[PDB]
């Protein structure tokens, strides 16, 4: 049922797209911010977290608009799908 | 001319028989009235309604029609 | 070193023609070879005078003088086969001039072109004309209209024509225009739309389409 | 001599040489190579060649193609940036066909872009298109015109003869004599 | 000698040599290897050379296909994607056969491309095809066309005869005698 | 040096002859052939003029000229079989013309074959070229019209045409053009959407009647 | 000796050499390892080889086959990918078979691709095919139309005659003379 | 080194004629044999001069000079199984012509072919040829419908037919076509689906087409 | 000696080595090891080999089966992909078989890829076979059809003479004295 | 069926099979 099919791939795939940008922005500034801790030999909890809240809050300011882009264009698209037969 | 066709008739293509038969109704000189489960049949052909009530008789047994005339209107029933 | 020398191997393909004037006028077939030709002078390889000269140019120059001291003179066109013995056909009946207005008329041709020794004019018939381009038509079995007019004919071929027609047309009137010009009989050619495809219709007299159930339409 | 222009493209010089030639200019060009090309003439001609290049707005620009507002480099690609690269390609393939008729010099193609909209939820547009050509000298432009329709027509999905414009021209005079150098 | 172009490929340079070779301009090849080809003539051909790769717009470019747009790198390409590739891919195919046809020199073909909609919610439309193609001397055009056509319409499930269009021509004049160098 | 040893190996593949013109003539039988001659006259291999000809050019450049100076003769077509003494076939119903100037005519083509030494004119009956059309269709059981015109004969074949009918189609075709010529009689093959192969009919109370030839056909509903 | 071509591989050299070769130009291949083979003319065939490798267009493409679009070893593929490339397969084995047939040299086989559609929910077209083949001569073709009709009728689960198109021709002129040496 | 020397091993392949023009004429069975020997001349390994023939190659020369000298002349085939005495098959109804106009005939083949002593014409009958075609077709069991026509026969094998009944066909067929050509009898054989594609249909003169139930089409009388 | 070809394998160079012996050409086989073979000519006989390399497309492609496009070797198999290896591999068990028949040299089967839908919800169609084979000298074909029939029949759960296919052919004449050597 | 007039019927409904005869 190539409809069923397209429509359940094309769901995981942008799961998998929409959640990437985040995580990976989180990601490599927790690493960045975890090594500047080994070299200057200096601990604390609080500071990844600070950061990384800042660089998710700027991730979602700047790509937000093509989230809904995105949702639009797939809310539509599965809709005339599912009424498509008449 | 849009209609560039030499002779005279009428081309029916995929056409209910109460369209078809309107074409004809001129030619009859009489209004035509046609039952609705008649109206379910189709036909597709060229024709010649050069003598329309030796026409109308031989298609009527040829499709199974059943046909009146009461002096106003020609009524075609199945 | 002679101009024939320079034009190349194929001596067949140039014709040199010494004028009154005294310059040389290249015979050329095309345009392709006329700038094969007209390099050579223009880079400048010879040294005297010379000239490149071709039936359509010529036709066409020739013309543009009739215009202006000869504007109501119906005639057909100049063949040079012979280019020292050009042939011009004029109308026999949209022509109506003395033995000596037309021997004059050849002379003052024959002073313009200062290559050939000499102009025949010969009468043609337009009803032949106009027969053998309707015979051509109808021997391809095209679809066509006729309109006649005081002084020309004109054959109008319209509709959704097939690719193997338009090729046999293009080829047909390319044939005539070179033998008669186009002058006396005009050729049309109009694509147009199909309606028809997949609609009912009544034909003849009363006749009319219908777009679908319930919608007729009444073309003039 | 005094300098007109530098940093020229190869294109760019050539285009600038035949349009100066073509007004009886003679004029140089020289390569600098990682610098580009450079035009010069003489004073006698320097204001000439001045107000020629003035008035033909030379050095010409670079070709534009719809596919360069749309480069492929994302990770989703939206509907209407597909579309667009989509038309952009054909009409290119169909200017390089038309170019391999018989005569024909040069030639450009236009179409309707009907994706200025998505066409989403709305019943999509027929199509029009523009063509424009150069034939050699001596064509029967009005039997050629023929031809040129009956191959768009079918190279779309619906297209009326109605629907397509074709325009024509021939060849200009050959410029083959070489202009006089300034005494 | 004046230069004219650089860094031509293999296949600018002769088709440049071609179109100045027939206008009787004598012209030279140079290979710079990782620098290409080089494109010379005499100072008298100079103008006319200018001229006629104008007129001409050479060098040629390169030859267009769509499925240069849509090299896919994704997981999931859409199903515009896929069918612009395949389609692409069944035009080139179709070249190729025709090739080979008694007497052909080349051919191009065309295809209506239904996928600027993904039929997303809407019926597939009927296909139309274009093609191109030159001949030998001495051919039967006319007698010709019937067999392209039959070929064409079963290559693909719906199509009539009135959606295929046909343009053919012949072979123009051979050039065999080389060029008059300057005196 | 002579010409022969220049042409190549196999000798008997073309013919060279002498004309008044003071310049060798080289026939051959094809286009392919053609251009192997024409390219050792252009390399410059030979010294002496010389041209290369074959039987289609020469019918193209006689018919020109023909088409200025006798503008209304009905003719077929000129065999060159035997080059030096070709057959020119004309019509024996369309012309009218003395044995003088037949004469004259003869004497005029070979001024302008300067390598023939005589031209025979030969006159043919059009009854036969258009009975040996029809009855070469027939005995390919083709489906055709036949049209009439004063001038001319067309014959039209034209429909859903099956593969092995469009191949022996062609096959005859370009038998009969090459012994006739296309002037008088005309063939054309069109491929239509259409089933009945050209065949046409109205129905009306009296059964079916035929109708006549015509530009507009009824599509295939099948 | 001028350079016409360079870095070829040996079946387009082949190729080459055998189209000269018809048009009487002596001809020489040359080999020089990762360079590729080098083809050379002498100086008054230049003009005429030029001429012909523009008519031709050579040097030849490679052969297009579909599978080359939707390669075997992606992460994933849709359902319009594998059945494109098992009807990509089925079109090389069919042409394989024909070339044993009595008397055939070659062959061209096209199937209609319904794959463009999903034919989901819906009636699946039936097949359409075409082929071209070429033969030695002597060989009667009206009777050889019948068994190849007959040969691929029985290839697939639902075909009609009436949608077989086949095209043969016959084999050229043999070439078995060497070309004449400029004098 | 003689020619024979050259053509091979296998002596018996090959037939070498002397010609009054002064040439080799090597006789060739097949296709095969012919481009054998034609590779031995054309690489010039022999140094006169020398020509290869077959039988149909020199079938259709001669009819293609026929065609311009005689083009009325009936006539079947030319057999070459002894190639210093050919045989002209000539039919015996459709041809009027004297004994001495046959000689002229005679004289002018013996012209075209200058490694034939004589040529030998013999008048057969049509009746005879058309009789072992259709005897030809009952024994093999296919099923065909014969046409006349004035000038020829024809016989058109069409349907759905099995693989055996090509196979017999296409090996019948072959046979007949090397002893008689293909002049005066066509065998025309074409495959067919079913003529209406699984339709419901009444024929004869008021005959018409089921769509579908509910919808008749009235094309043509069947 | 001019070089023709390199780099070939063994079962190209006995192919290209049977062709041109077929038509009077001497030609020898050298073998370079990890490099391959190479095939070399006389001058005089160097434009006909060409000309016949050309005419046949030597050197042969490599034999197409349909299991090469799903690999087994793979992570994972989609159900059509092994409904497909499945039949790749009935085909090619039959010819193996046929090959043992008396008096058969070789032949080719086909069989309708019914997998072409999945035909998931709907009724499977029923199977169609085609066979190609090539008998020695003096075999009377007629009567061997219907024993290749009979066997074929009983291959498949439902299939009817109707709708088997089966063309036959017999060996050409042997080729049994050498070529002469060039004077 | 070269003469006279009847009726190649495929699983048709004796509807339409009587139909057909009732000209006759
Ligand atoms: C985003 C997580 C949930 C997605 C659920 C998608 C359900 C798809 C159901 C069909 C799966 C089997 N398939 C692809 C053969 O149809
Ligand atoms: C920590 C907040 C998590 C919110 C998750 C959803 C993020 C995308 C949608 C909100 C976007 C808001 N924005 C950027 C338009 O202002
Ligand atoms: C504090 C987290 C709030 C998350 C939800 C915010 C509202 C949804 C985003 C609305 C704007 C969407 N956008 C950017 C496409 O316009």
């Amino acid at each position: 049922m190539d409809d069923l099919v397209f429509a359940g791939n094309k769901a995981l795939y942008l799961v998998l797209i929409l959640s990437g940008w985040p995580t990976i922005v989180a990601t490599i500034i927790g690493l960045l911010v975890g090594l500047f801790q080994t070299v200057t030999q200096l601990q604390e909890q609080t500071l990844p977290f600070g950061i990384k809240l800042l660089g998710v809050c700027l991730c979602l300011f700047l790509l937000s608009g093509w989230y809904g882009e995105v949702l639009l264009s797939y809310g539509r698209q599965v809709i005339f799908l599912a009424l498509a037969k008449g | 001319e849009k209609i560039p066709v030499t002779g005279s008739g009428f081309v029916a293509k995929d056409d209910s028989l109460r369209t078809f038969f309107d074409a004809m109704a001129l030619q009859l000189k009489e209004p035509v009235i046609v039952s609705k489960m008649a109206a379910r049949k189709k036909i597709t052909g060229n024709f010649e309604f050069h003598d329309p009530n030796a026409l109308l008789e031989k298609l009527s047994l040829q499709l199974g029609l059943i046909w009146y005339f009461d002096g106003q209107a020609i009524y075609i029933y199945d | 070193a002679e101009l024939d020398s320079l034009l190349g191997q194929e001596k067949e393909r140039f014709q040199v023609l010494p004028g009154r004037d005294k310059m040389l006028y290249v015979a050329a077939q095309n345009e392709r070879d006329t700038l094969w030709a007209r390099q050579v002078l223009a880079r400048g390889d010879y040294d005297k005078n010379a000239r490149v000269i071709n039936e359509n140019e010529e036709n066409k120059r020739i013309s543009i003088w009739l215009d202006t001291y000869y504007p109501q003179l119906a005639y057909y066109r100049i063949h040079f086969d012979e280019p020292r013995k050009p042939v011009f056909w004029l109308s026999r009946q949209r022509n109506t001039m003395s033995k000596k207005e037309l021997e004059v008329l050849s002379q003052k041709l024959r002073a313009l072109m200062p290559y050939a020794d000499s102009v025949n004019i010969t009468l043609m018939d337009d009803v032949t004309a106009a027969g053998q381009a309707e015979a051509g038509l109808k021997q391809q079995a095209l679809p066509y209209s006729r309109r006649n007019h005081k002084g020309g004919v004109t054959f109008v071929i319209q509709g959704a024509l097939d690719d193997v027609e338009i090729l046999r047309a293009r080829q047909f009137v390319d044939s005539y225009y070179r033998t008669w010009g186009g002058r006396y009989v005009q050729f049309a050619i109009e694509l147009k739309d199909d309606w028809l495809k997949g609609r009912s219709f009544q034909y003849g007299a009363e006749g009319y389409i219908k777009m679908s159930p319930g919608h007729w339409y009444f073309p003039s | 001599d005094k300098d007109l222009l530098k940093g020229l493209d190869q294109e760019q010089a050539n285009e600038v040489i035949a349009v100066l030639q073509m007004h009886n200019i003679e004029a140089n060009k020289i390569d600098s190579g990682k610098l580009g090309y450079s035009i010069t003439v003489a004073e006698p001609d320097f204001t000439a060649a001045v107000y020629w290049i003035k008035t033909y707005q030379l050095p010409p620009r670079p070709r534009v193609e719809i596919a360069q507002m749309f480069p492929a480099d994302s990770l989703v690609s939206s509907p209407r940036a597909e579309k667009a690269r989509l038309y952009s390609a054909i009409e290119q393939r169909l200017e390089q066909s038309l170019q391999t008729m018989e005569g024909v010099l040069s030639a450009r193609v236009h179409i309707s872009y009907d994706i200025d909209a998505g066409e989403n939820g709305r019943p999509p547009k027929p199509v029009h298109l523009s063509a424009l050509a150069v034939y050699e000298r001596g064509s029967p432009l009005a039997h050629q015109i023929s031809d040129i329709k009956r191959f768009l027509k079918n190279s779309f999905a619906d297209v009326d003869y109605d629907n397509i414009s074709v325009v024509l021209s021939e060849r200009s005079d050959a410029q083959l004599q070489a202009p006089g150098t300034p005494v």
